[PDB]
């Protein structure tokens, strides 16, 4: 999984 | 003006379960895009990532450690909390709490440290130093004092001696007890004459010695 | 994990100096938002780090115009025009693309100095550890330059490897130099055995090992 950025 | 505060039970034993408080102030984790995580690092080692949890309970955790991590806020006290479960000696370190946010606005880096808890994670019981004068072998001379077997930290050094002396004391390390080690280097003119002692305080253990460095 | 290795892990400079650290990554820490999140941070002693650098070439604030990001991909540098004594520390890249986060293994920043030769100090067992049962024999190694030191412990001529615990200084704040200090431990059966013993250290400033040593029949 990735890091959360919007 | 934004502060973070981490607490934790300081030392604790193999195999109990940690549990750290994060304290902040200055910003709110119900403002949607904010969040708040964990990072420790080992005395003298590189920083390592645990988890990070968002305004919305979405979390991130260290999948290495998943089995034994925990991350819960509470967004009304402006606290957030990590469980580690049956911690062992490597979980030995420095635990920051730090913020993250997932906009531009709202600052997407780690910018915001706390100051860090130490954490010690040790089976041993309270031992006093044994204190060992190292004496040359039979214009300047070099003593040694050798503090073996303390736990836990710390254990204070100085050195009594008799005008121009340098001082080399030494970081401890583990041995699940501690041992440190520091030199003086006086000139040759101080010794024997003269008396040389090494001074150690151990507070924990009660102990305040003053160990006079006998000549070969 | 995305491996974060640095190069390189020790950076000796002259205050006035250019410096450079590259991290390359496992893999591409560009987002799926298309931003590539790494950062910068230098730790000092004591305290916690600090922010320098995000998105690969931004400067965090009070970061002075001396300090610069770039690179692609897998592949980042940072830079400093000139060395002050303020930036002495620990330097680490970071990926926040990617769970887990990670850091590179760090590098220290620090300072050049003349070389010099280790002091070194061998002392045989305290009669006071003798008394119980314990024989440690401990070699100092003092104020040297570069920090790069070979030590071995020799007991009757030959290497020994087991019972050792090392510690080192940080770099000294008055002379720049580097300090260690060596614990070899026996019990005291095993001590009575042997009769010599031998701290040996090489270091760059000469060819010869440093050779300090005692004999336990003549103590």
């Amino acid at each position: 999984a990735k890091f959360r950025h919007d | 003006q934004v502060t973070l505060k981490e607490s934790g039970p300081g030392i604790l034993k193999p195999s109990q379960t940690l549990s750290l408080t994060c304290s902040f102030s200055g910003f709110s984790l119900s403002t949607s895009g904010m969040g708040v995580g964990w990072i420790r690092q080992p005395s003298g080692k590189g920083l390592e990532w645990l988890a990070h949890i968002w305004w919305d309970d979405d979390r991130s955790y260290n999948p290495s450690l998943k089995s034994q991590l925990t991350i819960s806020k509470d967004t009304s006290r402006n606290q957030v909390f990590l469980r580690i479960t049956s911690v062992d000696t490597a979980d030995t370190a420095t635990y920051y709490c730090v913020r993250r946010a997932h906009t531009t606005v709202l600052g997407d880096w780690f910018a915001y440290w706390g100051q860090g808890t130490l954490v010690t994670v040790s089976a041993a019981k309270t031992t006093a130093p044994s204190v060992y004068p190292l004496a040359p072998v039979c214009s300047s001379v070099t003593l040694g004092c050798l503090v073996k077997g303390y736990f836990p930290e710390p254990v204070t050094l100085t050195w009594n001696s008799g005008l121009s002396s340098g001082v080399h004391t030494f970081p401890a390390l583990l041995q699940d007890l501690y041992t440190l080690s520091s030199s003086s280097t006086v000139t040759s003119s101080t010794w024997p004459s003269q008396s040389i002692t090494c001074n150690v305080a151990h507070p924990a253990s009660s102990t305040k010695v003053d160990k006079k460095i006998e000549p070969r | 994990d995305v491996l974060m290795t640095q190069t390189p892990l020790s950076l000796p400079v002259s205050l006035g100096d250019q410096a450079s650290i590259s991290c390359r990554s496992s893999q591409s820490i560009v987002h799926s938002n298309g931003n590539t999140y790494l950062e910068w941070y230098l730790q000092k002693p004591g305290q916690s780090p600090k922010l320098l650098i995000y998105k690969v070439s931004n400067r965090f604030s009070g970061v002075p115009d001396r300090f610069s990001g770039s690179g692609s991909g897998t592949d980042f540098t940072l830079k400093i025009s000139r060395v002050e004594a303020e930036d002495l520390g620990v330097y680490y890249c970071f990926q926040g693309s990617h769970v887990p986060l990670t850091f590179g293994a760090g590098t220290k920043l620090e300072l050049k100095r003349a070389d010099a030769a280790p002091t070194v100090s061998i002392f045989p067992p305290s009669s006071e550890q003798l008394t119980s049962g314990g024989a440690s024999v401990v070699c100092f190694l003092n104020n040297f330059y570069p920090k790069d030191i070979n030590v071995k412990w020799k007991i009757d001529g030959s290497e020994r490897q087991n019972g050792v615990l090392n510690s080192w200084t940080d770099q000294d704040s008055k002379d720049s130099t580097y300090s260690m200090s060596s614990t070899l431990t026996l019990t005291k059966d095993e001590y009575e055995r042997h009769n010599s013993y031998t701290c040996e250290a090489t270091h760059k400033t000469s060819t010869s090992p440093i050779v300090k040593s005692f004999n336990r029949n003549e103590c």
